[PDB]
């Protein structure tokens, strides 16, 4: 039984780093790859990329120059830092545990982030 | 970049009948040597995290009833919800993990 | 009542190619014998290409034809994963074609050949001064380039280097990623092998056609019309070409 819970600010200023930390309860964090899938409102799910506790990481090609993800084993968490957040990044985020063959097993209750003011 | 399309959209199926969802890939999503389909099927409930239904487009996950049956060949992929009930109302989508980037499906909402 | 010279182009071989599965997968210790079967098919193609040359070769002035400005013009106008050197070198095939040209050239041969006009022959030779050779060379070059590009592709893995994945991922996941990489590379090698098989069949057809021409169209007389030459046939003049053969058919028409 592996559970993933998201945390972070629900409102992020434009052109400011969006930090979303997913905490894993149960199982272990040094077991599989960790993705940060995203769904824009009224759009299909977008795969941002999957990290790894060793420091290994693979971004989405469309967002390779702005996404950064870091997995901390000591706190048993992994965090997504989306830089240069424009007005089109308003979306819901699901931190997922991609297995060895990289299909999502647990999806986690995603969090909605929007840009305003 | 593989474009993944859900040709059946907004399936309004009543209780006791079958709903079919078709996923079409831009190109092949399976290695020719292994003939193993690198596609998965997930379902998402409102105000609820999505759940893994099928992986490899054929093999079933844990906790998935016998109602859902998945198959396919190369590009076309089919998910059939046999004897659909009120529990099956959700947004079902298909995921490819063959080559980066890993595009999902647009999502098909199965309404009663 | 006039004679003419027609140039015929026939590819007989392409660039030699082979793979080394012990080095192709890694510069999984042994994925399977599928790569070995691919290498066997490729070396069969290699032997076929080495045999096609023996099938086609070694089976009123003439300065242009008999040395060899035409051969030089065709040479300079026409341009694991190891490209083996051809068994028959360029000068072997040049000597063979020159010898067969000398055999078929020996103005009394005109008198004897009439049973089945120097200015017309000279004009026909001059107006001659290679498309399919460029076609096959460019096609195999693009095939090898595409195979190298697919080798550079990650094929859904996390990197294109097996050692990088070993030093970057844990064994229980590194083995899956290496399996993906090797399966993709072997899929690319399968595409190369099947394309080389079909193109080897298509070049073998042309090599057999060229061998038939080199057996009857240049030796004696081609009693059958429209096979080689625009009309009735007197003799042919083979010319060595890079990965191909050039025929100069001397035809007689009313
Ligand atoms: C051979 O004859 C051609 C004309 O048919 C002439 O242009 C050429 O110079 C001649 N070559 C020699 C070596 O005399």
């Amino acid at each position: 039984q592996v559970q993933l819970q998201e945390s972070g600010p629900g409102l992020v200023k434009p052109s400011e780093t969006l930090s979303l930390i997913c905490t894993v309860s149960g199982g272990s964090i040094t077991r599989d790859f960790w993705s940060w899938v995203r769904q824009p409102p009224g759009k299909g799910l977008e795969w941002i990329g999957y990290g790894y506790y060793r420091g290994s990481t693979n971004y989405n090609p469309s967002l390779e120059s702005r996404v950064t993800i870091s997995v901390d084993t000591s706190k048993n968490q992994f965090s997504l830092k989306l830089t240069s957040v424009t007005a089109a990044d308003t979306a819901v985020y699901y931190c997922a545990r991609e297995t060895a063959h990289n299909w999502i097993d647990t999806w986690g209750q995603g969090i909605l982030v929007t840009v305003s003011s | 970049d593989i474009v993944m399309t859900q040709s059946p959209e907004s399936l309004a199926l009543s209780l006791g009948e079958r709903a079919t969802i078709n996923c079409k890939s831009s190109q092949t999503v399976s290695f020719t040597s292994n003939n193993k389909n690198y596609l998965a099927w997930y379902q998402q409930k409102p105000r609820q995290p999505p759940k893994l239904l099928f992986y490899w487009a054929s093999t079933r996950h844990s906790g998935v009833p016998d109602r859902f049956s998945g198959s396919g060949s190369g590009t076309d992929f089919t998910l059939t919800i046999n004897s659909l009930q009120a529990e099956d109302v959700a947004v079902y989508f298909c995921h490819q993990y063959f080559s980066t980037p890993w595009t999902f499906g647009q999502g098909t909402k199965v309404e009663i | 009542f006039t004679i003419s010279v027609t140039t015929e182009i026939l590819p007989v071989s392409m660039t030699k190619t082979s793979v080394d599965c012990t080095m192709y997968i890694c510069g999984l210790l042994q994925y399977g014998s599928f790569c070995t079967q691919l290498n066997r098919a490729l070396t069969g193609i290699a032997v076929e290409q080495d045999k096609n040359t023996q099938e086609v070769f070694a089976q009123f002035n003439f300065s242009q034809i008999l040395p060899s400005p035409i051969e030089d013009l065709l040479f300079n106008k026409v341009t694991g994963l190891t490209v083996l050197p051809p068994l028959l070198t360029d000068e072997m095939i040049a000597q063979y074609t020159s010898a067969l040209l000398a055999c078929t050239i020996t103005p009394m041969q005109m008198a004897y050949r009439f049973n089945g006009i120097a200015n017309q022959f000279n004009s026909a030779i001059g107006k001659i001064q290679l498309g399919k050779l460029q076609d096959v060379v460019n096609q195999n070059a693009q095939a090898l380039n595409t195979l190298v590009k697919q080798l550079s592709s990650n094929f859904g893995a996390i990197s294109s280097v097996l050692n990088d994945i070993l030093s970057r991922l844990d064994p229980p996941e590194a083995e899956v990623q290496i399996d993906r990489l090797i399966t993709g590379r072997l899929q690319s090698l399968q595409t190369y092998v099947t394309q080389q098989l079909i193109r080897a069949a298509e070049i073998r057809a042309s090599a057999n056609l060229a061998a038939t021409k080199m057996s009857e169209c240049v030796l004696g007389q081609s009693k059958r019309v429209d096979f080689c030459g625009k009309g009735y046939h007197l003799m042919s003049f083979p010319q060595s070409a890079p990965h191909g053969v050039v025929f100069l058919h001397v035809t007689y028409v009313p």
